[PDB]
């Protein structure tokens, strides 16, 4: 079947602009191309429907133009409810999706605030020890998060996950969670997580000695 | 099976109403 | 009132098997084509199958062709997807959608109809609830007046879990984090929220967590520690 190119990834403008998003097509999919927008949560909704057309209740600032290989979803000036992702479609030949074009607010640029969490006493009687590194409310996205237990770069044992944008002041948070055996927890005293950020003059080290 | 496009996208001739348009290239559903 | 509703979807291990259904609800169900469309957690959607209006015409996506099976019977409003020899890849939130649009010629019609979904989780694991471990609020949890606390909602299954702090009193400066899918096959999630750090101590910090999947309820106060 037909394979859809979308580009950007990730399209980062305030409201106001003007945003424009492509999607290119390995065959001709003659018009048959629609667009959806999704939000967290939610299903998707449809915008346009056989390349040009708005769906019913879709404002004319957004625009849908191209043929055969190459399309566009221009929306004219942005507001804050189309931060969202966006798909194309072709029903050409069966149907396919675009993998989607993220479309973000564009903030000034903030750094984040560090934490950082010991094991509990609780878990550790379990027999594991989690410690948690918490990135808080910062902006670009893009964070570099190392762990560093005596100064020995850790890699493969730990796990992040990422919030959406904040509805209200548009930063991310990140939660990175490192975990070891109790065993291996207690041979070690110096535990540090290392955050990179380009709103942080320098690395930023938080960290505690175990006991 | 073979994938046509207007076997998957065609318009019921139940809201056509009283539209010529909608009644000439219509589909009657059985 | 226009509905598509799913059902049919949970835990299933491997190799098995699993049916969903979709009922519609508010239009002539025989007049439309119909599809099967996926979603994997923090992906993107994939469409999955397509029947016609009269099931002359049925179509699958190359990811699920020799595995899934799709149906419907207009006489009761209902369209199946029977899904074979399951995969941990085929875990998804799985969508019913209706979705004709043609402008041939100088009319324009359409019908974009979705349901809200059945999730489907492919796993070898076992149903369990989440141990609720405190983030406690320290020195290297203040930052200029503010203070970090949370909670750690570790190996839990399937998803979700939900969670509050106070009852949902609080809810300002709370962070509830994706959760993460760890090499033992079980769920590890994490909610904070920044206070200030003049209020450590005289006020009440509850994670309130709940995981109906086991009927998993656990409220966790979150106290500063004791050095």
């Amino acid at each position: 079947q037909i394979v859809l190119t979308q580009s950007p990834a990730t399209l980062s403008l305030s409201p106001g602009e003007r945003a424009t998003l492509s999607c290119r097509a390995s065959q001709s999919v003659s018009n048959h191309l629609a667009w959806y927008q999704q939000k967290p949560g939610q299903a998707p909704r449809l915008l346009i429907y056989e390349t040009s057309n708005r769906a019913t209740g879709i404002p004319p600032r957004f625009s849908g133009s191209g043929s055969g290989t190459d399309f566009t979803l221009t929306i004219s000036s942005l507001e804050p409810e189309d931060f969202a992702v966006y798909y194309c479609q072709q029903r050409n030949n069966w149907y396919t999706f675009g993998q989607g074009t993220k479309l973000e607010i564009k903030r000034t640029v903030a750094a984040p605030s560090v934490f950082i969490f010991p094991p509990s006493d609780e878990q550790l009687k379990s027999g594991t020890a989690s410690v948690v590194c918490l990135l808080n409310n910062f902006y670009p996205r893009e964070a570099k998060v190392q762990w560093k237990v005596d100064n020995a770069l850790q890699s493969g044992n730990s796990q992040e996950s990422v919030t959406e944008q904040d509805s209200k002041d548009s930063t991310y948070s990140l939660s990175s969670t490192l975990t070891l055996s109790k065993a291996d927890y207690e041979k070690h005293k110096v535990y540090a997580c290392e955050v990179t950020h380009q709103g942080l003059s320098s690395p930023v080290t938080k960290s505690f000695n175990r006991g | 099976n073979d994938f046509h496009f207007e076997v998957f996208n065609f318009v019921p001739c139940s809201i056509c109403s009283n539209n010529p348009t909608c009644w000439a290239i219509c589909k009657r559903i059985p | 009132e226009e509905q598509l509703v799913e059902s049919g979807g949970g835990l299933v291990q491997p190799g098995r098997s699993l049916r969903l259904s979709c009922v519609g609800s508010g239009l002539r169900f025989e007049e439309h084509a119909m599809h099967w469309v996926r979603q994997a957690p923090g992906r993107g959607l994939e469409w999955v199958s397509g029947i016609s209006w009269n099931s002359g015409s049925v179509g699958y996506a190359d990811s699920v062709k020799g595995r899934f099976t799709t149906s419907r019977d207009n006489a009761k409003d209902i369209l199946f997807l029977e899904m074979n020899t399951l995969r941990s890849e085929d875990t998804a939130l799985y969508f019913c959608a209706i979705m004709v649009a043609t402008t041939k010629n100088d009319f324009h019609y359409y019908k974009d109809v979705w349901g809200k979904g059945t999730t489907v989780t492919v796993s070898s694991a076992s149903t369990k609830g989440p141990s609720v471990f405190p983030l406690a609020p320290s020195s290297k949890s203040t930052s200029g007046g503010t203070a970090a606390l949370g909670c750690l909602v570790k190996d839990y299954f399937p998803e979700p879990v939900t969670v509050s702090w106070n009852s949902g009193a609080l809810t300002s400066g709370v962070h509830t984090f994706p959760a993460v899918l760890q090499s033992s096959g079980l769920y590890s999630l994490s909610s904070v929220v920044t206070v200030p750090s003049s209020s450590l101590g005289t006020q009440t910090y509850i994670c309130n967590v709940n995981h109906k999947p086991s009927n998993t309820k656990v409220d966790k106060k979150v106290e500063p520690k004791s050095c």
